[PDB]
């Protein structure tokens, strides 16, 4: 079982990536903690120096990977301001059809939500953690855009948060 | 979750007012603003940081304290001092706290004025009743028609204080249909404060 | 260096509005543009940021699903919209930027706009009815005034004698009826012995609904 993301334009199959982290914006103002894919510009996606040579928006592809856990760094956790940098200690890999999606498995994202989710409990404290689509922005921020061999690519990522972990 | 206290401060020109911002669910940071707002006016910052004065902020206010207590300090209020204060972490601001000019006791000149008769023609007419320049707020205003107390059929409001003297004037209304307007003598408003009360009233016919 | 905002605006209940906010004086992009409200007589409640380089926002949970908040580099200008406006939302509407912060502590509003006023209300906008507060004495000084009755929406603005009489004017704050029409009282203490040669007439303006009047207020 797949998320089958829509893409456009259609993304080469050469173009498939592993996502190494993502970046996240807290919610502001229920003993729940809700996040969301953030739709921060590229020079706030740079600060986590987790990426590499590929640049993309709420997900790092093709970037580095974690040692043993996965690790959320920010500058200041009580500032909604600020955005959440994941970095995954396993990839998850994000294969391109060619035919105008690309396809996630649902248990290896699932998981690592999860795994998110817990270092999220240790640093809010919190007993709910809420996953939600991105609040807006330019066609690049809103969705999960990437540059492929020169070429930027759309891919709507409303699929990849919209869960609840306790 | 910010709380100010007190909710009100009443001080004289020329001494030290003190305001209180408690943070509740905070482990501690000294990103802490004080603004100023006067009527009809956005808010003004104050101070940045904990303790870090905005640019241009004269000598007198100043603001304090760790963790989870903080203060801002007027150490001699001058006569454009006295507004409300709000505090403000993150996205949280403070309920605020209004600062007002302590005074004397001041009693009101009180004026009563019968419905107009250009009112009169379009069904409806309206009594009111003026309180001027009296000091402390607090006052009760009552209508009485033929000297029984009305209920729910007036309402009142308080300007801010005056600049020259500090006191508050009240203007309060009671409405009545014509018809009831004209089965009907006396009309009076009764004010009270401390142990005075004065009634102003007037005899429709005359 | 400044934040000029649009004009106030008057809703039906379920409508929606938008407010602009124009920037001059400061590198638009290089700050968030937040949004602040007031109701009247409450305090401050923060609605969100918008980032003006991506145009992506952060709503406050409680708005979250009504509001939107847009910009448009070119103009230096951000919006903020609102949909399925209820009585409550009625409030003064402030854009505020926060300062640049050697801690980088964005949160700091040294520049705010002078505010938006929205009146949602199943009202609809009406120019007021001005009766005269005729004066007829204690003592040497006497009481005249204008009744400004039943009116939508806020605000009017009261003179005497085209600003030429300030001394002893006080113009309360407007009550809401039950009607949905606001009222306010003007009133000035002048000498008693002016009655009958010096002309008394109070200015009400009320622009939401383009209407002026000119009442002369005399003795009874
Ligand atoms: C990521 O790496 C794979 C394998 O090295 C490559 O085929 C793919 O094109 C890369 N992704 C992007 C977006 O360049
Ligand atoms: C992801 O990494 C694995 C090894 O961890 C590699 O075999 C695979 O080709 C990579 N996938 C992509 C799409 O680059």
């Amino acid at each position: 079982d797949t998320i089958t993301l829509p893409c456009r334009p259609a993304p080469p199959p050469h173009c498939s990536s592993n996502i190494t982290g993502l970046i996240l914006t807290r919610q502001g103002g229920a003993n729940t903690v809700i996040f969301r894919p953030s739709g921060g510009d590229w020079r706030d996606i740079a600060r986590c120096q987790i990426a590499g040579t590929v640049v993309s928006t709420q997900l790092f592809l093709n970037g580095s990977l974690a040692e043993e856990e996965v690790v959320i760094r920010s500058e200041d956790w009580r500032d909604n301001a600020k955005s959440i940098c994941v970095q995954l200690a396993t990839s998850v890999e994000i294969a391109c059809t060619g035919a105008g999606h690309c396809a996630i498995s649902r248990a290896k994202w699932a998981n690592t939500l999860k795994q998110i989710a817990s270092k999220l409990r240790e640093q809010y404290g919190a007993k709910t953690i809420i996953f939600k689509p991105s609040s807006g922005g330019d066609p690049e921020f809103v969705n999960h855009s990437f540059n492929c061999g020169g070429e930027f690519f759309y891919c709507a990522s409303t699929q990849l948060f919209a869960s609840t972990w306790f | 979750v910010l709380t100010q206290s007190p909710g009100t401060l009443s001080l004289s020109p020329g001494e030290r007012a003190t305001l209180s911002c408690r943070a509740s669910q905070t482990v501690g940071s000294s990103y802490l603003a004080w603004y100023q707002q006067k009527p009809g006016q956005a808010p003004r910052l104050l101070i940045y940081g904990a303790s870090s004065r905005a640019t241009g902020i004269p000598d007198r206010f100043s603001g304090s304290g760790s963790g989870t207590d903080f203060t801002l300090t007027i150490s001699r209020l001058e006569p454009e001092d006295f507004a409300v204060y709000y505090c403000q972490q993150y996205e949280a601001f403070g309920q605020g706290t209004k600062v007002e000019i302590k005074r004397t006791v001041a009693a009101p000149s009180v004026f009563i004025f019968p419905p107009s008769d250009e009112q009169l023609k379009s069904g409806t007419a309206s009594v009111v009743c003026l309180l001027n320049n009296f000091y402390p707020r607090e006052a009760k205003v009552q209508w009485k028609v033929d000297n029984a107390l009305q209920s729910g059929n007036s309402q009142e409001s308080v300007t801010e204080q005056d600049s020259k003297d500090s006191t508050y004037s009240l203007s309060s209304t009671l409405t009545l249909s014509k018809a009831d307007y004209e089965k009907h003598k006396v009309y009076a408003c009764e004010v009270t404060q401390g142990t005075t009360s004065v009634t102003k009233s007037f005899n429709r016919g005359e | 260096v400044q934040l000029v905002q649009s004009g106030a605006e008057v809703k039906q209940p379920g409508a929606s509005v938008k407010v602009s906010c124009k920037a001059s004086g400061y590198t638009f992009s290089d700050h968030f543009m937040h949004w602040v409200r007031q109701a009247p007589g409450q305090g401050l409640e923060w609605m969100g940021w918008i980032n003006p380089k991506s145009g992506g926002p952060n709503y406050a949970q409680k708005f979250q699903g009504r509001v939107t908040m847009t910009r448009d580099r070119s103009i230096s200008t951000a919006y903020m919209e609102l949909r399925g406006l209820r009585s409550d939302d009625t409030a003064i509407y402030y854009c505020a930027r926060p300062m640049h912060d050697y801690d980088d502590h964005d949160w700091y509003f040294d520049l705010w706009g002078r505010g938006t006023l929205v009146t949602v209300s199943s009202a609809s906008t009406k120019g007021p009815s001005v009766f005269p507060l005729a004066p007829s004495t204690s003592g040497g000084t006497a009481a005249l005034g204008c009744l400004v009755k039943d009116y939508f929406p806020e605000p009017v603005t009261v003179s005497w004698n085209s600003g030429a009489l300030t001394s002893g004017v006080h113009t309360f704050p407007a009550v809401l009826q039950s009607s949905g029409l606001y009222s306010l009282s003007s009133v000035v203490t002048v000498p008693s012995s002016s009655l009958g040669t010096q002309t008394y007439i109070c200015n009400v303006n009320h622009k939401p609904s383009n209407t002026k009047v000119d009442k002369r207020v005399e003795p009874k």
